[PDB]
This record gives C-alpha cells, sequence and structure tokens, in this order.
C-alpha cells in the first residue's frame, strides 16, 4: 500500500518501509537480503515502486533480485520466473520509451538475454510468449509469429 | 507561343486538396497503448 511488511529471520513481522518517502534501492536490496527473506516481497515493492511512479529503479532492483531465485526460499523458483518475466516485459517496455541517448538495443540486449534464463526452467508462460511477441513489433517483422505467440496465449 | 509566367510557387493554394486531407495517428505503432498483462493491478471485474 505506502507500507507493507519486510519479514526478518528472528522475531518476524516486526519491521516496515513507508513507501512516502523514497529510499535508494540498493539499500533495500541488502535490508531485504540480510533477512533472508522470501521472493515474493522483492515482487511486492517492485509493484510498490512501480504505484509510486518509478520504471527505472522499479526496473533495476529487480536486477539485484534476480540472483536470488532459490537462495533459502525452498522451491520459490515459481518466484524467479515471476520475477525474470517482470524484466523480460519491462526491459522491453522501457525500450519503447527510449530516449535521445541510449539505443532500444540498449535495453533489448538485456530483454532477449534474461529472457533465454527465464525459460531455461518455465516455457510458454502468458508472458513468455508476450514478450518475444511484443519483440517482434519492434522490428517489424515476424509480426505473423507474434500474433501466433498471442493465439498460443488464448490456447 | 505565349510568354507564360512559370508557375513555380501556390497562391490559390492547394488547400482545397490540403484540408480534405484527414492525417493519420500513427504516434506508437501500437496505436498508442502500452500492451501489457502485468500494468493491470486493478480490474473492474471486482464487484462492481
Amino acid at each position: 500500500r505506502g507500507s507493507i511488511e519486510i519479514p526478518l529471520r528472528d522475531t518476524d513481522e516486526v519491521i516496515e518501509l513507508d513507501f512516502d518517502q523514497l529510499p535508494e534501492g540498493d539499500e533495500v536490496i541488502s535490508i531485504l537480503k540480510q533477512e533472508h527473506t522470501q521472493l515474493h516481497i522483492w515482487i511486492a515493492l517492485a509493484l510498490e515502486y512501480y504505484k509510486q511512479g518509478k520504471t527505472e529503479e522499479f526496473v533495476k532492483l529487480l536486477e539485484a533480485a534476480r540472483i536470488d531465485g532459490n537462495l533459502d526460499y525452498r522451491d520459490h523458483e515459481k518466484d524467479q520466473m515471476t520475477c525474470l518475466d517482470t524484466l523480460a516485459a519491462y526491459y522491453v517496455q522501457q525500450a519503447r520509451k527510449e530516449k535521445n541517448k541510449d539505443n532500444k538495443k540498449d535495453l533489448i540486449t538485456q530483454a532477449t538475454l534474461l529472457y533465454t534464463m527465464a525459460d531455461k526452467i518455465i516455457m510458454y508462460d502468458q508472458n513468455h510468449l508476450l514478450g518475444r511477441a511484443c519483440f517482434c513489433l519492434l522490428e517489424g517483422d515476424k509480426m505473423d509469429q507474434a500474433d501466433a505467440q498471442f493465439h498460443f496465449v488464448l490456447n | 507561343t505565349y510568354p507564360f509566367d512559370q508557375n513555380r510557387f501556390v497562391q490559390y493554394k492547394a488547400t482545397s486538396l490540403e484540408k480534405q486531407h484527414k492525417h493519420d495517428l500513427l504516434t506508437e505503432p501500437d496505436l498508442g497503448v502500452t500492451i501489457d498483462l502485468i500494468n493491470p493491478d486493478t480490474y473492474r471485474i471486482d464487484p462492481n
């Protein structure tokens, strides 16, 4: 909401980060990971940053959440594929709001490489096919292929 | 022959042929919407 819970290792469910202020996302990675906190909270505060009106620190703090797929999590690799599909969609989304200085490929490279690790564990997600289908419209080709992978979503 | 002016210039103008044209909207090739299944964090399908 404006402050959701960050669980501890010992006497958990005690600490909070109020999102009305804007802390730096890298110390958030720390204060999460000295606590061996579950991967779900990383998505939750990523959504908090996004609803805070942030698209770039939001998408780069989760890059630090790509390291901790199953760190102490007892098979939350489903949570890591959910993590990584967010970057596989929002790298290619933030490439469309490109600026005068970088290239589109300056985000498409990271989107495409991380999608490859996204397909190492899980195949044909409701967002896996979206990432490559929206990958096609950027280049003006594989357009019926993009339509087919979207129709793979309906089936 | 007649000494015709070289009509290198428009003063009529072509504005009858100009404002008759209705102009396309191609700002974003997927028609001005970010296409995403993640940013619908909300849904009106809930009551109500």
